[PDB]
């Protein structure tokens, strides 16, 4: 799934050069966004400290990033 | 509900980032990223309810992900195919 | 995001302009 | 005092969270 | 910044790279034959050079 193809995504729930930079750069935030997501939760994998990410650390991640956003 | 994303298009994404930071993802965490994905899209769509080059800089920026246009296009250049980074670098 | 407020201003609308303008009506017309 | 707009500019303020950042307001 | 790009100094940097040239070195991003150095050592002032064609491995 490209990062053009989840720019694609953001068109199909959204509604020519302009408005497609435009939403490539969406999907670019998404994406970035998304990436910020799992990064939390690897950090809270840390504070645990067992094998991987397990559910509940993507899950406070997403708390946090709402409380700090 | 229409909203969500798939959960294999979510490995195929999040593989390509596992190689910039090597996170690991239990099946259950797999769809919890892909249940929240919801909420994201909806806190997105409030954080960015309209598209513009000020605007998004501005809306990334607020995000934390990037502090100036600088390292917004940094970051374009880092998510995108080689030949759109360029065309977006027409835009700013 | 917003229940309370759109509950709220119903709520708000009815005793604030429809009650009223009813009861002057009511009032006015002995 | 008909325009609900003028009042939801004030309630959304004090209703979601400070650091909820409420810089664009969708249609 | 060709002579020092050439040579491989750390000196290239982008507060160094004026206004004007800040651009160039957004190209050299997009031909990725620069070492994306993410210097934690210093902030803003972040050192960028290519890898060095000269070093056999």
């Amino acid at each position: 799934m490209d990062t053009e193809a989840l720019a694609n995504y953001l068109l199909r729930q959204l509604s020519s050069s302009q408005e497609y930079n435009k939403k490539l750069l969406l999907a670019c935030g998404f994406q970035a966004i998304l990436r910020k997501i799992l990064l939390d939760a690897r950090t809270r994998a840390t504070a645990e400290g067992l094998r991987e990410v397990y559910p509940y650390h993507i899950e406070a991640a997403t708390q946090a990033f709402l409380d700090s956003q | 509900s229409i909203k969500p994303l798939q959960i294999m298009d979510l490995k195929h994404l999040t593989r390509q980032f596992l190689n910039e930071n090597r996170i690991i993802l239990p099946k259950q965490t797999w769809s919890t990223i892909q249940e929240e994905s919801l909420n994201i899209m909806d806190f997105l769509k409030q954080k960015i309810g309209t598209l513009q080059k000020q605007e998004l800089v501005d809306s990334f920026i607020d995000m934390g992900i990037i502090n100036n246009v600088d390292d917004m296009f940094e970051l374009a250049h880092e998510l995108l195919p080689l030949e759109l980074q360029s065309r977006i670098e027409s835009y700013l | 995001t917003t229940i309370d407020v759109l509950s709220s201003l119903f709520i708000n609308l009815f005793e604030n302009d429809l009650i009223p303008q009813a009861l002057k009506d009511f009032n006015k017309s002995d | 005092p008909w325009e609900f707009r003028k009042v939801i500019q004030a309630e959304y303020r004090e209703r979601l969270p400070r650091n909820y950042e409420l810089k664009h307001w969708k249609k | 910044l060709m002579k020092r790009l050439i040579e491989h100094d750390l000196n290239l940097t982008l507060n160094d790279f004026s206004s004007k040239t800040i651009p160039i070195y957004r190209l050299l991003l997009r031909a990725n034959i620069i070492t994306v150095i993410e210097g934690s050592t210093n902030p803003g002032t972040k050192y960028i050079k290519l890898i060095d064609f000269n070093e056999t491995s």
